[PDB]
RNA sequence: CCAAAGAAGGUGUUAGCCCAUUGAGCCAUAAACCUGAGCGCCUCAUGAAGCGAGUAGCACUGUUUGGGAAUGCAGUGUCAAGUUGGCAGGUAUUUGUCUGCCAAAGUUAAAUACAGAGUAGGAAGACCGAUAGCGAACAAGUAGCGUGAGCGA
RNA sequence: AGACCUGAGUGUGGCAGGACUACCCGCCGAACUUAAGCAUAUUACUCAGCGGAGGAAAAGAAAACAACCGUGAUUCUCUCAGUGAGCGGCGAGCGAAGAGGGAACGAACUCGUUGCCGAAUCGGGUCUUACAAGGCCUUGAGUUGUGGCACAAAUAUC
């Protein structure tokens, strides 16, 4: 299959050729704006697997994400209270770089709606993700049976709530039951189940 | 939960020559510097604010609920208790007064009246009817205007047959399958005057059971 | 019923029974179980010996279902028999079958002259429980 | 044809007695049966891209005769032996076919 | 704490009471009966709309999973696509006639497969399909044998058969592993 | 004297009959909604091979959890298998079996929440009764105060 | 000359922008307090800050439990259980999961891939009482792949 020969190639990323092609691309992207649109994605087999069908109302934006751990935004590095919290340049955040790369497209471009993103290049500095978006107002979409669900208002900003695949990971939702009991359906939901004090009417 | 609380109040402290309670902060109003955040302060909290999670509803053993109704009926068959429990019972032909099953056939209410006058029960329903007054209390303003004495409940086995009695002042219809203490011994006092219909009065042996079976 | 409370007899005492010298105050001793090893040591080592330390090997993820043995005594096999089955029983004759895993029990222990001879269907048995039934004219047919 | 369980609650073939049905063929059953097409596809894309750098060095440890090192170097950079013992066993046959 | 009383473990430290300050995770059931009269009113209305289709789907008789519940039997989710084939029904059809189906069930006994099949059959008989395409078109005593088995010794021997199985084979080797 | 109506509001004093209510029913009706998927009409439809890659893992660090030689997650490094494959089976390692299941793409109603929301409605309360009850029965978040955030009768 | 790719300008059609925020969902995130001191711990994965949505949200259609005569999406209640689990200066304190009785429930589906097809697709005009799930037309998009058929609830496509 065509998809195979192409997909088995992207699965050797460290090879001399996929090291070289990737290198020129890291260069070219490094010199471009954070958010930039492509006519068509750079991994067309991966964009489709993640949902990109070539139609009207299908967009692919590349994004930059500066990498590295998170330095807490506290003035002059001075944190008060007791020493357990005293660290800076020490926490790792929680959201992925990817879940940020989808939320970067979250407020900058309001009309679009986000499906999924995928890894593209990686440097000593930035990390690029190509985000696949879609239009609620496109006629080819509303009349499409498969994606017209995205037109519903419930999906309006679905990256900002962590509903995309990058947002489902850091919420712990890939492991289903017993590897996550306490975080499902969401930590705040399971925390509120367990921490209510419930009073049966007849005690 | 926020009642008697929303204020910026703090305490002035010692050295101001005044009590140490918290005081409202601001100026130019009549309540500036007035006391706050305490049950003593005009308008503070109540002492220990009431809650919705008070224990409102008590469980009762299923058995004792049965024992209690059973025990409440044995008091309905005694004319001496019923005398002092308050019902007139003067001309009542017999203690477990019992009537026909046709009583469910009435439709106009005018006929169910001359029924009650026939088994003499019209003397008690004139105790309920002449006792209606406006309450002494605050209950008037709550939605309870009038007090009535409790009347001669009538027990009809099927739900049907209600009508012909519904507007009678003070009479309480009840099914046999469902009998509750609150109408058999209202006020906790036992021996209400009951009127059993013939098909109802028969059901008891097979509802409440008997000794040994 | 707040009308029976001790507060309601204490209007006018001014001290509510908490004393004139040592007053009522707030927290005299620390809040809760605080002070186990220190200023409560007499109490926790008198009324509650054993509250401190570690014991025994460690069982993670304890699911109570795979270990279930409510047991029962030979003395107590009556109440698993309806009347008229226990009336007719004899050694060597026909005698009622008592099932346990259907009756909510598992092991069959000792402790009694079995009253009514039986054939008892039991997941688990014990040595001296075996003998008595086997000796008294019953049998033990084990199930799972 | 699985064995029937004995009515006893212990310990060889314990458990209450039923007749046991063989396992039904499931769509998941094809995971074990070899893929003849991928091994052909993963062959080209391998031949195409040359050798991974991790694979370059373990290639050489085999040449010299060091083996247990060729194992250790893969575990460190993979994390499993069944990940590594599927590696140098793949590399031992890379020297085979070239000569 | 003072006296012989038990060591209180009440866990109330977290903020729960909705003190004028905070909100607090209190769940109260004062609406219990009003939702009791509501779940009923909504079983009737659906029964009034579903008519004359039986209110709840047909579902299998199922064994309870663990050794505590083997004695017990309840109603599982679906009928297997196997058990339906025995009764003749293909799924995707029994789905419409109100037989609850689930593709994941292993039917690892026959005695369990049957109880659901004759549970299907007695349903099919009583089933009245209405004509679909058109109204006119109408498309078609306990005894005692062996006196004394010494039952216990037979329970251990099989019980301690497994328990020591590991040590018993290891010994069995390193004993005969010699020479 | 009425009661299939006793209902609890009004009126110059305490009202079944002074009034309004209280109830079977009557007329009016954008679309949606519900009924032989309501019923006719024109066009329109219709009964061999593979299975998700900077992903899963792994190491370091940090975090979070009842999760313990590491439950989940993140950062960087490293980076799979798919030729008897992969993950899970709560003590790490190696090895053989055994049981379940097929990750890294998505949509989905009800049962569930309203802990200081809103809309148009209805029920009430063993509650407070003008220093109480919302701060607010009243031209109240008003008058008044502060440069201001705010304060507030 | 012209094409393609990459990237601009303008016209034409639309949308995001703030509000609300009790509940819900992502991140960020304390201290007072408790330990009779206090630093891990607790208070707490809470208050405060930032972002987002609905009439519910989230979850969900097994890379699930169990070790059984075996259960079968998700959610929710009772119970499991303030636990002979476990975490903890093993101190203060913390603290679940499967099973079971139930609420609900016509509850499931489509992409990618593979195999066979290969523009049958989408938009725009126009016509049919019609911005038809229609006919016609259309280098306009699209072959760097839209779409049709079958994958276990299966076991030929006209």
């Amino acid at each position: 299959g065509a998809f195979m020969y192409l997909n088995e190639l992207w699965k050797k990323k460290s090879s001399d050729v996929m090291r070289f092609i990737q290198r020129i691309r890291s260069w070219e992207f490094r010199h471009q704006h954070t958010v930039v649109r492509l006519r068509r994605p750079t991994r067309p087999e991966k964009a489709r697997m993640l949902g990109y069908k070539t139609k009207q109302g299908f967009c692919v934006f590349r994004v930059r994400v500066r990498r590295g751990g998170r330095k807490r935004p506290v003035h002059k590095g001075i944190t008060y209270g007791k020493p357990k919290t005293s660290g800076v340049l020490g926490m790792k955040l929680n959201k992925n770089n990817q879940a940020v790369a989808e939320q970067r497209l979250g407020k900058r471009f309001g009309n679009l709606r986000v499906l999924n993103s995928y890894w593209v290049n990686m440097d000593s500095t930035f990390k690029w993700y190509e985000v696949i978006a879609v239009d609620p107002m496109c006629k080819t979409i509303r009349r499409d049976p498969r994606i017209n669900w995205i037109v519903n208002s419930v999906h309006k900003h679905r990256e900002q709530r962590g509903l995309t695949s990058a947002g489902r990971k850091h919420r712990g939702l890939r492991h289903k039951g017993h590897k996550a009991s306490k975080l499902r359906p969401s930590y705040r939901a399971a925390w509120r189940r367990n921490n209510r004090i419930v009073f049966l009417r007849k005690r | 939960r926020l009642s008697g609380m929303n204020h910026s109040a703090h305490s002035w402290g010692t050295g101001r020559a005044v009590a140490r309670i918290p005081r409202i902060s601001g100026g130019g109003t009549s309540t500036s510097g007035a006391g706050a955040f305490g049950n003593m302060c005009r308008g503070g909290r109540m002492f220990a604010p009431t809650k919705i999670f008070r224990r409102w509803h008590r469980k009762i053993n299923l058995h004792q609920k049965r024992f209690a109704v059973v025990s409440a009926l044995a008091a309905s068959s005694v004319p001496s208790l019923v005398m002092s429990r308050g019902h007139r019972i003067d001309n009542v032909p017999e203690v477990p007064l019992v009537v026909e099953d046709s009583i469910q056939g009435y439709e106009k209410t005018k006929e169910a009246m001359a029924f009650l006058k026939a088994i003499a029960a019209i003397d008690d329903v004139n105790r309920v009817n002449d006792s209606r007054e406006i309450r002494a209390g605050r209950g008037k303003m709550r939605n309870r205007r009038y007090v009535a004495r409790r009347g001669p409940m009538l027990v009809m086995p099927n739900n049907k047959g209600t009508r012909a009695f519904r507007n009678i002042f003070g009479l309480d219809l009840a099914n046999v399958s469902a009998l509750n203490l609150l109408h058999l011994a209202p006020g906790g006092h036992v021996g209400r005057f009951v009127i059993w219909t013939k098909s109802a009065f028969e059901q008891l042996d097979k509802i409440f059971g008997t000794f040994t079976e | 019923p707040t009308r029976f409370k001790k507060c309601r007899h204490q209007r006018g005492s001014t001290f509510c029974g908490y004393g004139r010298v040592g007053k009522h105050r707030k927290h005299e001793s620390g809040r809760g179980n605080a002070g186990g090893m220190h200023h409560h040591r007499i109490n926790f080592d008198k009324y509650h010996p054993g509250y401190f330390g570690k014991l025994g090997m460690d069982h993670y993820h304890r699911k109570k279902n795979p270990m279930w043995k409510p047991t029962i005594n030979l003395n107590n096999l009556s109440r698993l028999i309806a009347a008229e089955e226990a009336a007719k029983a004899t050694k060597g004759g026909t005698l009622p079958v008592v099932d346990l895993q259907s009756s909510g029990y598992a092991k069959l222990l000792g402790n009694g002259h079995i009253q009514v001879p039986c054939i008892v269907k039991a997941r688990y048995v014990s040595k001296l429980a075996d003998k008595k039934i086997r000796k008294a004219g019953g049998a033990v047919v084990l199930q799972a | 044809a699985p064995t029937p369980r004995t009515g006893i609650i212990a310990g060889f073939n314990k458990g209450h007695v039923t007749t046991r049905r063989p396992r039904q063929p499931s769509p998941n059953d094809r995971f074990a049966v070899p893929h003849k097409h991928l091994r052909a596809v993963k062959a080209i894309i391998a031949d195409l891209v040359g050798l991974s750098p991790l694979e370059k060095r373990v290639q050489e440890f085999l040449r010299v005769g060091k083996e247990k090192r060729a194992l250790k170097y893969c575990k460190k950079r993979l994390g499993d032996f069944t990940a590594a013992k599927k590696k140098r066993a793949k590399m031992e046959e890379a020297l085979r076919h070239a000569t | 704490p003072k006296g012989n009383n038990a060591i209180p473990h009440v866990h109330q430290k977290k903020h729960w009471n909705p003190c004028s300050s905070q909100k607090g995770n209190v769940k109260v059931f004062l609406n219990q009966p009003a939702q009791k009269h509501r779940r009923r009113r909504l079983r009737l209305l659906k029964a009034k709309k579903v008519f004359p289709r039986p209110l709840k789907a047909l579902r299998p008789q199922v064994n309870c999973p663990t050794v505590r519940h083997n004695m017990k039997r309840r109603l599982g989710r679906g009928f297997s696509p196997a058990e339906l084939k025995a009764a003749g029904l293909n799924p995707q059809y029994a789905a419409t006639i109100g037989i609850r189906v689930d593709s994941r069930r292993k039917n690892k006994s026959e005695e369990g497969m049957n109880v659901n099949v004759q549970r299907l059959k007695t349903y099919m008989s009583k089933l009245v399909l209405f004509p679909m395409n058109h109204k006119k078109v109408q498309k078609g005593a306990v005894s005692a044998e062996e006196k004394s088995m010494c039952v216990y010794a037979f329970l251990k021997k099989n019980h301690s058969a497994v328990r020591f199985f590991g040590v018993r084979s290891a010994r069995a080797a390193r004993k005969e592993a010699a020479k």
